RNA sequence: CCUCCCGCUCGGGAGGAGGCACUCUGGGGGGACUGCCGGCGAUAAGCCGGAGGAAGGGGCGGGCGACGGUAGGUCAGUAUGCCCCGAAACCCCCGGGCUACACGCGCGCUACAAUGGGCGGGACAAUGGGACCCGACCUCGAAAGGGGAAGGGAAUCCCCUAAACCCGCCCUCAGUUCGGAUCGCGGGCUGCAACUCGCCCGCGUGAAGCUGGAAUCCCUAGUACCCGCGUGUCAUCAUCGCGCGGCGAAUA
């Protein structure tokens, strides 16, 4: 009795990111946290969680949207770069963490490319989620 | 996060910021009764527009009054989650939005030590931080006096809260006193009339210089 | 028959409505089924300009409006029942577009 | 823990503090804050812990990822100088190589008689434009590189 | 059952609300009232729902869609409409006058929203002049 | 700052109570229906004012002193 | 604190304005405290003060005043 | 009614049929006028206070600036009296100069951190602009960008992601993980061409500055204060000019 709609995004994301360690099809490739990262990072973190959140979002976003592109998910993160004393401006993420991620989901059978030119959920990506949200929404009533 | 939702079940019922019942306190003086919005309810942000009328600013939730005289210091420069600031100051070179957090954490840090309803420690800090007498360099008839002028209950509150909000930013200055703390350690000691409140040191001096001159 | 769209825009308010009203009145009675004259947006055009040619002291700055309004009309009639209705005089200064599909 | 010290020596005899490993190397000229976290991976340490909690065995794993970083991994835009003086493929920079390599290329230009080398001697930015009145009220940029 | 469609508008957050009978549904832009991150502007929405009671909150399905920029903006458009959604429901002057005595941001919007940025004498913001120092 | 009704507005309501005094009332809208039909409606906002003054000019004509 | 003596006085009428900064507004006050009761004093009241507001008088022996006037 | 998921079988969510209800779009109409009620005022004008009401007593914000003057500003936009130039004070060209600096000031941006930084997640707009032009989406590239290619001359497609927000996690007040000058290098992009003199991306470099004297400016409410957003001109120099919405006051 739950969708991704019913669960707050702070409790959903460590429950799907674990369920991306456990299953265990999607994994961190070594080249992606090392130095092929998104724009500028004050520090680069050596995290599995880092990879598992950038993908745990990707299964929530393709649920909501239809044709969700690479240029959309690069620009959807939120984050900047310095120019100098000129004030900062809005730039997009690293396309390397987004174009390997959709393709690690695509081999897992969670996402599929539609024939209209775009990106949509499969039933296996849609059920992996509704089960993880049925577990989260059930726990949110137990806990005062 | 679960306590956070208990803080959403609890303000509902009714209580300020998630867990402070607005009945715990009373305004014992009949002076500060119509000038204070202790009695009404739930959220400061409100956006109820004030100064609209003659006293369109007396009905302002005590805490909202706190938030925007705690928000005050601010020019030009640019804030966003980027690298990015300061721009929101040692007192909101920016919004009542990230202001309201400071006052909430300062209600949390003043509750943690005193253990009372903090709206009984702050309303006990804005009846003591206000001086009862002030001298204006007032001349009338071309004749320069420096005179006995007594203070009105509305202009009391304002000098109470402002001197509370002016004292903390001298201490928070590039110091571990966080405003959530530096305010929470000002609000306890203005409630007490302690010798450590830069807000009860002007209260006194403004009455004492004003007694000499009268 | 052939569903035609009359897409009719004009730069001023008084000129566009008289034609839209007259088009819905003459077409009403003959071999035409007509869907009502629907108003789409004003793509109000702002030109925002410096008055003073010195650019000096205070210079007061003109705000400009060009408002272009678009009525749209679907119609089920022939290509011959279309010209009969396109007889009308039309303000200067009123663009009338015609797409033809079955 | 892995045996507390307050001063372990890393990168020769130059000192590693007790701030955090990623900030203790930034100081060591040549290793920054992004390049420090590239050599924490290959070596196999926790990045966010304090500096000085290192046995003798960790201090050897870092000194050989420094001598040649292009052997271990470290991409050819993620290493310190790539394509050096037209014939070195990639190298490393440290407090002695960085100090020499930048004064060398400056020693090169002054002999060349360019508008870059004599523009680093008179007291000026070359491409930053204004020398019109900036570094104002007697002031100075300090050009390259250190007044602390 | 019933369908009573209302509106609630504050600083151009337009809330589209519907009040039909059911089982305690609170829908905001498709997501339960639970999805919001600020605790704060939630409590604002919650103000009217207790002033009347949980009795009528539980017995009625409220779906709202607030298309408005502000986080507090959305909340505020949600505070005005629920209150108007609950005064149309029961019908009495008891629930209307009880809201008005508490605050007028439940049943009045604004008379004003925003002002244009004036042309000005070459600076930034509607109400500002270039700095002077020629005396 | 300060409020005062214009002299065009008073010239007009004064002669409009002069010609047809008995076809005017102490309701706002009715006079407003009549003012519409007698003199031009250059607009809507002024058409409420003249009408606003005419009503006051019927309240004073009962008193005995009308200026 | 110790009291002093709080000598509550509620204002009866607001005569006009004083101060060159304008700051004082002279208000006539009537007393409601346990010692005197009733006394009519013309005190220098600052800040926003309506008719029927309360003002805690610090000293009971005062009455500074300069008067005129509307035409 | 129909396809998909989930389920404690109570019930939550999307698609398409279907439906113009709602938001909205732009054309028209009503509503506020001291009309009524009290007080002050010459029973007049007007000011104050009150009720009903979405809104009130110039409702609120613009455009709208008389006769003239400072011999204000522009003949270097145009129009134009007078004078002057005539291989030239013309004309064509490349290159350099306007972007030189020991310094002085004006107007601004960015900034001196815990109301903080990283990382992640989630909830939100509006004006506008878009054919050698906006560019879905797919692919390669760490990225800047490149390759392919749908739609769009526009409520129907694209720029587009708002930003501030909040919640959890790491970090634990130093000239620093602040701050970003200066310098080495690798690399893209436009044009014939960016050394002089472009911007961005990555790594290394990592300067002054730790709340500022005398003095002085701006503004009175959806305003200031604050946060991003667009457009003009336009390849490219924007810390500018014009304009939009988000948070939302002090004192009068």
């Amino acid at each position: 009795m739950a969708t991704v709609y019913d669960v707050p995004g702070d409790l959903l994301v460590e429950r799907v990111a674990q369920r991306l360690k456990e299953i265990p099809e999607i994994k961190p490739p070594e080249w992606a946290p090392f130095v092929k990262t998104g724009r500028h990072k004050e520090r680069l973190p050596e995290q599995e969680d880092w990879w598992y959140y950038r993908v745990a979002s990707i299964l929530r976003r393709v649920y909501l949207d239809g044709p969700v592109g690479i240029e959309r998910l690069r620009t959807y993160y939120g984050g900047r770069k310095n120019r100098g004393h000129a004030p900062e401006k809005f730039y997009k993420a690293g396309g390397s963490i987004i174009r390997k991620a959709l393709q690690q989901l695509e081999a897992a059978g969670f996402v599929e490319k539609v024939p209209g030119k775009g990106r949509v959920i499969t039933p296996k990506g849609r059920s992996f989620l509704d089960k993880i949200a049925t577990e989260l929404k059930k726990e949110l009533e137990e806990i005062i | 996060a679960k306590p956070l939702n208990e803080r959403f079940f609890i303000p509902h019922e009714i209580k300020v910021m998630g867990r402070w019942s607005t009945e715990d306190v009373e305004v014992r003086d009949p002076s500060l009764k119509p000038y204070i919005n202790l009695e009404p309810r739930l959220l400061p942000h409100t956006h109820g527009r004030h100064a609209k009328k003659h006293f369109g600013k007396a009905n302002v939730h005590i805490v909202e009054r706190l938030i925007n005289k705690i928000m005050r210091s601010g020019g030009s420069h640019y804030k966003v989650a980027g690298h990015f600031m300061r721009r929101e100051h040692r007192s909101l070179n920016s919004k009542k939005v990230k202001a309201y957090e400071v006052v909430k954490e300062a209600f949390k840090i003043i509750e943690q030590r005193t253990g009372k309803n903090p709206i009984q420690v702050l309303v006990w800090a804005i009846e003591n931080a206000a001086p009862r007498e002030d001298t204006t360099s007032v001349m009338f008839g071309g004749i320069r006096y420096h005179v006995a002028v007594d203070i009105s209950p509305m202009r009391r509150l304002d000098v109470a809260l402002r001197n509370i909000a002016l004292g903390a930013s001298a201490k928070c200055y590039r110091n571990k006193m966080s405003f959530a703390e530096a305010l929470a350690e000002e609000i306890i000691l203005a409630a007490n009339k302690d010798p450590k409140s830069y807000a009860y040191s002007k209260k006194l001096e403004i009455e004492r210089i004003a007694e000499s001159s009268r | 028959m052939q569903k035609a769209r009359i897409k009719i825009a004009s730069t001023n308010v008084r000129s566009l409505d008289e034609v839209a009203n007259q088009i819905k009145q003459i077409a009403e009675r003959t071999g035409v089924r007509m869907s009502g004259p629907i108003p789409l947006p004003t793509k109000r055009i702002r030109i925002t300009t410096r008055k003073s040619p010195d650019g000096e002291g205070s210079a007061t700055f003109d705000r400009w409006e060009l408002r272009v309004h678009k009525r749209l009309i679907d119609i089920e009639a022939d290509e011959r029942a279309m010209r009969q209705i396109m007889r009308i005089r039309v303000p200067e200064d009123v663009t009338i577009e015609i797409e033809l599909i079955s | 823990m892995a045996n507390f010290r307050h001063i372990v020596r890393v990168a020769g005899v130059d000192l590693d503090g007790n701030k955090q490993l990623r900030w203790a190397l930034t100081a060591i000229k040549g290793i920054g804050i992004n390049f420090a976290t590239m050599v924490c991976r290959v070596a196999g340490l926790d990045p966010f812990m304090k500096a000085g909690y290192l046995t003798d065995e960790q201090v050897k794993k870092i000194e050989e990822i420094l001598a040649d970083p292009v052997a271990h991994g470290i991409p050819r835009w993620a290493v310190n100088r790539p394509k050096d003086y037209e014939t070195g493929r990639d190298l490393h920079l440290i407090t002695a190589k960085l100090d020499m390599a930048i004064r060398e290329d400056i020693m090169r230009l002054r002999r060349i008689r360019a508008y870059r080398g004599i523009r680093h001697e008179l007291g000026l930015p070359v491409r930053g434009q204004r020398t019109r009145s900036n570094f104002r009220r007697g002031q100075t940029v300090g050009v390259s590189r250190k007044k602390k | 059952m019933r369908i009573i469609q209302t509106t609630g508008k504050r600083k151009t957050a337009i809330a589209r609300a519907v009040i039909r009978e059911g089982k305690g549904r609170v829908r905001i832009n498709g997501k339960p009232v639970e999805i919001i991150e600020p605790e704060i502007a939630r409590f604002t929405i919650l103000e009217p729902l207790i002033l009347a009671g949980e009795e009528i909150w539980n017995s009625v399905d409220i779906d709202v869609k607030v298309e408005g920029g502000g986080f507090m903006g959305q909340a505020e458009a949600a505070r005005m409409a629920i209150a108007r959604a609950l005064v149309e429901w029961t019908g009495d002057m008891s629930l209307k006058e009880k809201f008005m005595k508490y605050d007028r941001t439940m049943l009045v919007g604004d008379p004003r929203r925003t002002e244009p940025h004036k042309p000005n004498r070459s600076t930034k913001g509607p109400r500002a002049k270039r700095q002077k120092s020629y005396r | 700052m300060g409020k005062i009704r214009q002299g065009f507005i008073k010239r007009v309501a004064r002669e409009l109570v002069n010609k047809y005094p008995n076809e005017f009332t102490t309701d706002f809208e009715h006079n407003k229906k009549k003012v519409q039909e007698l003199t031009n409606v250059t607009s809507k906002k002024i058409r409420n004012r003249i009408a606003g003054y005419v009503t006051k000019l019927v309240r004073m004509k009962m008193e005995g002193k009308i200026l | 604190m110790a009291e002093d003596e709080g000598y509550p006085a509620e204002v009866i009428e607001i005569i006009g304005r004083t101060g060159t900064t304008g700051d004082v507004t002279q208000v006539k006050v009537r007393i409601l405290e346990g010692r005197d009761k009733g006394r009519v004093i013309r005190r220098n009241v600052r800040g926003p003060v309506r008719i029927g507001d309360i003002l805690i008088l610090r000293e009971t022996e005062r009455e500074a005043r300069e008067i005129k006037s509307r035409r």
